[PDB]
């Protein structure tokens, strides 16, 4: 009938805090702290907490995360101010096929050398998306009137990498495992974790590349479904295979501008230039959107016919696919994957461009040149997701659009981060029972 | 091991509430662990200068004698310590804590008195 | 308030210790800051460990078995908790405090041999 | 008698401390912590407090963090390393007035363009004050013979707005509250609190502008009241409304000088030319000239002569009244104001004038180009106090003449933290009691 | 001095226990730059152990004490020699070769004892 006051009970509330765990290149593995192997995964008893997807500050943080840490390791790098001179550029004439022609550019300037009272006449291979007419016709780059770039120094590559994520002493991040999930809402099975999962960040814009399956069907997860505006993101229950390579071979040359600061020019290809095709296969990706349009008519309509059709966007980043390769972003043209009118060993090879100067989480005036890559490079990853987005009017609907868009680099983390919390532990908890201390 | 005692009982949780508090003191991503320890040392510090206020120090049932009423909370014993728990009980008292806390406030009262006051030959 | 009795009689300041005792925890703005809040947790920590050398961990009043020698203040009772400020009297001892406290501190150790042969029966 | 312990006590000494500030441009509180609506303040009774304006060392830390948070604010902007090109100025005079003539200057440089193998000829509009003459006749600045001045950019301004100073967990501010004080002795009545007031840090050198007013009477503050060497502080009662403008209508013209960086130059002025004003009530000034001198005999005598003369400097920034204007640093000649004897809707206009190149806080090496501000400007200020320097001649004279200066930024700012001291909580202590631990 | 007597027997470093005591948290006149960064490092690393030492200490129910007593049983595997020759001629540093990978469940031993304890208590003034 009196106050008791215990210390150390299993009460929390939500909280946001500063994270770390790195595993056991930008994303810098040697200034962090090493993971431990067998985690502290414990399956707490009946408590329902409510998760949320969209609202969790950890998306952000990863966010920041890695923007302050890409532009640390961008930091010692080559400033390219040198390299804004005048082009005088003629076109490839080699063996040039059908495609690829006037894609890639001839182009020859003046460049300052170590000693700096001689100037040389160097030559280069700029492709069509980097150079911008000016008006044997002059040319100048088309990042030289926002801000000059920084080269990727070759020695720093940057391949996803595992890493995880701890919270600090005196938190706790729960950790969904019920297997049929929306985002919001509750669940009854919440377990404790201290290091997350392997996360991984890889940076895509159309399809999700090389993450995290789903386990028993395909998996849609999104705002209020009335919005138009929202993105709907899928997950594959199985992964496709996909494979885009570039068939040119390339050569590396040296172009000193400086003392001791190189510019690493494209030279001359080996061989006939052909398009890279950007390959997918027929039969599994038929099944793949057979389990997806079964599953997307179970809370849209009931009957209405499914059909997709190709992304419409502004600017070249949204309106097509963007992934790496090794240091040589690709450009796939992906319309080929998305014209079918779903009513209830054959490929779909992609053009799939390419350039070199690349703007990514888009800040006014921040460019960075991508170094060449000698001989010919093949990546063999797969697709683990989808990031369409609902097009369509009526509401007493016949029919539903669907085209997939996307960009927003946010998204790409808050599709792997969903089954995730972090809260504040707060160990007093005061009047329990009858006491009367003497 | 560690909070695998929330849902279960009140009569359940207070048998397990060291391995809850051992737990809790225990260039771009070096300076966040270091903010991150500090704060841990804060709270941590907080918390037993909250229970050195209080009187009862270093003791987990550490029962006090500040007297109830049917406003902080009415429940009797056979329900609270039979069927509900700590998550819950948290819920009903959440914005009651802060006059018992305050109600707390007189251990330095009667320190003074048995101590500084009393004990004279 | 926060110290609102610090010119008041200095047996009536003792009422209110704890306003005191609880405020103690409370890029040009990252190390600076960091290293004054790191500064305050090593006094803190300091003032407790030096109230736990002497036997009063969790205690704001004590007693200790040391008799009180003359030569520090010949001023008997009737002067002393009746009209006068702790600040004057912090005034008066600030340099006689090194020798009490290592005549606390030898107490301590003397009064820390004196239980452990006890107890051993 | 038998020795108890306390723990808590309102026990405090002098101490230093790094404090931190707190607010509701330059002055960047994106790094600031925001401040906590309606702070505490405890009004102790019975204590004496001996407090010391001219010795408190959280002056210092506001300096020092002034001129650190300055060069914060100043590395994101124009470095216009290249600008200084041999100039080629002629004088300007289209429809110049009688006075300030061959002031502006017309400079027609080169310079280099976003491509690094042209230039081009531009021209811009210079004062006296910012070139001098090698050797129409070559010019260059007055900057580059010891250091490269770097821009301010012009998204920053350079408006004062309040900062709180705080104080960390174990320190306690205490803040005088004694209606008759010089800042210097005991303090009968001392308040406490965790927050200072509004302190803007105004820049000026003879002039006070914008600061806090006196309570009954105008203060006198100084070091030693029969030493000549010190810098006597006056403070008023009521203010004085003074109203500086500019009333040339300029233009600003942007000058690219690389790939992605530009210097704003002046451009072709629209109307006529004419020197800016500075205007300052006369009868009001005069009762407050009055106020001052009522309070300034009481330190030296009944019957002593009284005069004021105009400054004696040897730079500009000691001889001239100097401020800013929202982004323009005026000098004005204040030798109207102090020019009167004392034995015991008309306005005075002072011609002010305008200066580009800033070495504001007395370092070698480092400077300013403060852009031109496009428009009319106009600011609306009030003095409030004033930074005089005696003229002593012998002992026991019967004529002492004042004379206004500063210079030293201390000074600017030691009239806005008098009322405030730091000392260190020490909670241990001892008493005689009668009883007995068991 | 600090570690002083440190190769002394068991019983007569039980006297000198409070020297290591006072300078296991820091200094005082020892209290941008490469050395400041590891010297706050080197404080925070100082202050963490401390604390934690402390709590390990206050969980037993032994906080304030540097000599106390606990009523959890000592199994006989652990150890087998007696009182004679261990408080005696045998210096502090090699006892805890022998102790090295059973101190684990000491301490799980000591925690569940205080807590019963601490439950009997709790039961006992309920009375
Ligand atoms: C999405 O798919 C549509 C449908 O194929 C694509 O539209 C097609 O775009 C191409 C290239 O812009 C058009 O070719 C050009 O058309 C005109 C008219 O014949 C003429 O100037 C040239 O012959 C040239 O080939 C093509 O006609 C057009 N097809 C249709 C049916 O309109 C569209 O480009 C795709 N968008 C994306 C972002 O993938
Ligand atoms: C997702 O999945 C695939 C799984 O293979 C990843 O492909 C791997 O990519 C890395 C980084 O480019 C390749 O490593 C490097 O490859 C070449 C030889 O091909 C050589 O320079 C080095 O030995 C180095 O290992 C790796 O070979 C490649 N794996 C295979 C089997 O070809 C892919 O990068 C992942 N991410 C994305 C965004 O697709
Ligand atoms: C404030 O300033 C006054 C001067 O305006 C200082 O008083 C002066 O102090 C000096 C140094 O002690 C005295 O000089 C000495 O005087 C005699 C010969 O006259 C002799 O003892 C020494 O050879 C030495 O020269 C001086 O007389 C005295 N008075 C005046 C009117 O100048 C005063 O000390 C300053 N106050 C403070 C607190 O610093
Ligand atoms: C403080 O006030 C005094 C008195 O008003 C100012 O002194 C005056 O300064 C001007 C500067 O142009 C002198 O005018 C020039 O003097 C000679 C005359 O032979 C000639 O070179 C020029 O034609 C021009 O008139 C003026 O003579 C001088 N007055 C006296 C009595 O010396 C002084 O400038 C003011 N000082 C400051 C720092 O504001
Ligand atoms: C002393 O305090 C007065 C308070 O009025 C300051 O006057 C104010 O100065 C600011 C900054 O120059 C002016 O703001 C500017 O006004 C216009 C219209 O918005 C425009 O040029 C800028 O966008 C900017 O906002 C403000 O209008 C002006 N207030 C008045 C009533 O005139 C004065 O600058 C201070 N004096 C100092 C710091 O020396
Ligand atoms: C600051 O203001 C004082 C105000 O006295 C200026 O001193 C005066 O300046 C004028 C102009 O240079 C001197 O010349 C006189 O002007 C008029 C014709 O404009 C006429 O009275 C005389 O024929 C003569 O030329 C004048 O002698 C001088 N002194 C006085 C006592 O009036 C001073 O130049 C200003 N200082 C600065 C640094 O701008
Ligand atoms: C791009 O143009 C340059 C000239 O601007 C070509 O370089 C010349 O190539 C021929 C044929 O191989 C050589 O004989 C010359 O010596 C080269 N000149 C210099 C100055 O190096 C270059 O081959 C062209 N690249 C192509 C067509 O891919
Ligand atoms: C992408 O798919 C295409 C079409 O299946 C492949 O191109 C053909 O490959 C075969 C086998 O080597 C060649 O005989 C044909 O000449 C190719 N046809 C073309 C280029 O039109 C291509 O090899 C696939 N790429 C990858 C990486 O799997
Ligand atoms: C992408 O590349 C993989 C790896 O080469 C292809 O898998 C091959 O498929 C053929 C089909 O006849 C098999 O014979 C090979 O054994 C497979 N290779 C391996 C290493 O197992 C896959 O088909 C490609 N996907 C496309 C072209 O869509
Ligand atoms: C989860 O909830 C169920 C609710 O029925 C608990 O099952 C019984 O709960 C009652 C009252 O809550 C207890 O008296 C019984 O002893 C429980 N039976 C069993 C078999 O546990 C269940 O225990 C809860 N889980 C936990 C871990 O407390
Ligand atoms: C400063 O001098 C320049 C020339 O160096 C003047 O610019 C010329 O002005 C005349 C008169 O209007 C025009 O005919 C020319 O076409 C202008 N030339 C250029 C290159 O702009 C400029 O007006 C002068 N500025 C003044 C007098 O304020
Ligand atoms: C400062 O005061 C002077 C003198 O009163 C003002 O100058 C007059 O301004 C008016 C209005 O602009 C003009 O019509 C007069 O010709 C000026 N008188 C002269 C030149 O003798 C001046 O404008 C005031 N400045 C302010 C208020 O900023
Ligand atoms: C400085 O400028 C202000 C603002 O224009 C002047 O204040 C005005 O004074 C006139 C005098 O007739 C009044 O009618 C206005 O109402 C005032 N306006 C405001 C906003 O206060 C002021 O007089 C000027 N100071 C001088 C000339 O010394
Ligand atoms: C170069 O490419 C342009 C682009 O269309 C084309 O008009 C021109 O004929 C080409 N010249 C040669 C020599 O191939
Ligand atoms: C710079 O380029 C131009 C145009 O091709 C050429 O005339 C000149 O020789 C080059 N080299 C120099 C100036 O060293
Ligand atoms: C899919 O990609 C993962 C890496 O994300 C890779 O390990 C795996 O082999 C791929 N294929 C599957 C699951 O069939
Ligand atoms: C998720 O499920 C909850 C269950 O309450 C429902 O209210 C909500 O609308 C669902 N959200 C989505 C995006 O399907
Ligand atoms: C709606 O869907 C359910 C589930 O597939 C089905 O049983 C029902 O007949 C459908 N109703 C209509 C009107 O299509
Ligand atoms: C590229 O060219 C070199 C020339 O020696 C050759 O050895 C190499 O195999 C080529 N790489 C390809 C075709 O991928
Ligand atoms: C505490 O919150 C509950 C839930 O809203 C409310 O019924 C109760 O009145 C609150 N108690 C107060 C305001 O004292
Ligand atoms: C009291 O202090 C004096 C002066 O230090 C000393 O001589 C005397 O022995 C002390 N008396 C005691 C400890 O009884
Ligand atoms: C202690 O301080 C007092 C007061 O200032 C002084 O009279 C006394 O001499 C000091 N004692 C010593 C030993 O310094
Ligand atoms: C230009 O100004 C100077 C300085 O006042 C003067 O000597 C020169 O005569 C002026 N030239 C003309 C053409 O007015
Ligand atoms: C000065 O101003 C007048 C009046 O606006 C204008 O007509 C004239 O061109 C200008 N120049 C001269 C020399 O009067
Ligand atoms: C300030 O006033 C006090 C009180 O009269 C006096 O003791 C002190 O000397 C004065 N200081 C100055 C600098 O005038
Ligand atoms: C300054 O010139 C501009 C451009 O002609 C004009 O719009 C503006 O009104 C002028 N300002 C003044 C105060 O005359
Ligand atoms: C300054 O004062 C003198 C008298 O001391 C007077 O003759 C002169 O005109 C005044 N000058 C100004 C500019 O007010
Ligand atoms: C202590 O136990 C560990 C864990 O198996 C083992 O490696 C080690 O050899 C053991 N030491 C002794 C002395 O038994």
């Amino acid at each position: 009938l009196w106050v008791t006051v215990y210390y150390g009970v299993p009460v929390w509330k939500d909280a946001e805090t500063t994270l770390f765990c790195a595993s056991d290149n930008v994303w810098a593995t040697h200034a962090c702290v090493p993971t431990d192997p067998n985690p502290q995964e414990i399956h707490l008893e009946n408590v329902t907490e409510e998760f949320n997807m969209w609202k969790n500050n950890m998306v952000e943080q990863m966010h920041t995360d890695i923007i302050s840490l890409w532009d640390q390791s961008l930091k010692p790098c080559v400033k390219l101010t040198p390299l804004c001179v005048t082009l005088q550029c003629t076109n490839v004439t080699n063996n040039i096929t059908d495609d690829m022609r006037g894609e890639l550019k001839n182009c020859s300037f003046n460049m300052t050398t170590e000693l700096r009272d001689k100037k040389q006449k160097v030559y280069s291979l700029f492709y069509r998306l980097d150079v911008v007419q000016i008006n044997n016709k002059e040319y100048r780059l088309i990042n030289c009137n926002t801000s000059a770039c920084t080269q990727a120094c070759p020695k720093v590559s940057f391949e996803p990498i595992p890493i995880h994520y701890c919270a600090p002493a005196g938190f706790a991040i729960l950790k969904c495992k019920d297997k049929k999930f929306n985002g919001t809402g509750p669940c009854p099975s919440v377990s404790t974790v201290q290091c997350t999962h392997g996360i991984k960040p890889v940076v895509s814009t159309q399809l999700l590349l090389n993450g995290s399956l789903a386990e028993e069907e395909v998996m849609i997860r999104s705002e209020n479904i009335t919005n138009n505006a929202k993105n709907i993101l899928v997950q594959f229950n199985t992964p496709v295979q996909i494979n885009c390579t570039r068939p040119n071979n390339n050569t590396r040359k040296s172009i000193r501008i400086g003392p001791g600061q190189a510019f690493y020019a494209t030279g001359d290809i080996i061989g006939d230039i052909r398009q890279a095709h950007c390959n997918v296969s027929k039969a599994t990706w038929n099944e793949t959107l057979g389990k997806v349009v079964k599953q997307l008519r179970k809370h849209f309509g009931n009957n209405t016919i499914i059909r997709f059709a190709n992304s419409s966007g502004g600017d070249l980043e949204v309106t097509t696919h963007s992934f790496n390769c090794g240091g040589e972003f690709f450009y796939c043209n992906t319309s080929g994957l998305f014209n079918s009118t779903w009513i209830s060993n054959d490929s779909i090879t992609l053009p799939c461009r390419i350039k070199q100067i690349i703007n990514m989480w888009q800040r006014i005036g921040q460019c960075m040149y991508a170094p060449p890559i000698q001989g010919v490079i093949r990546c063999v990853s797969n697709i683990t997701g989808l990031i369409l987005t609902r097009d369509g009017g009526s509401t007493n609907s016949t029919t539903e659009t669907f085209r997939p868009g996307g960009g927003d680099m946010r998204d790409n983390w808050r599709s792997e981060l969903y089954k995730y919390k972090v809260v504040k532990i707060e160990p007093l908890g005061v009047a329990p029972t009858r006491c009367k201390r003497r | 091991g560690f909070l695998g005692a929330a849902g279960s009982t009140m009569g359940a949780a207070s048998m397990t509430l060291t391995v809850q508090a051992r737990n809790l003191l225990s260039t771009v991503w070096g300076i966040k662990q270091l903010q991150a320890r500090v704060l841990a040392v804060e709270r941590y510090l907080r918390d037993q200068q909250l229970l050195g206020i209080w009187g009862c120090s270093g003791k987990l049932i550490c029962c006090t004698n500040v007297p109830w009423n049917s406003s902080w909370s009415n429940r009797n014993l056979s329900e609270i310590w039979d069927n509900m728990t700590w998550l819950q009980w948290d819920k009903e008292i959440s914005n009651y804590t802060q006059i018992i806390y305050g109600l707390l406030e007189e251990s330095q009262n009667q320190q003074e008195k048995n101590e500084q006051d009393l004990l004279a030959l």
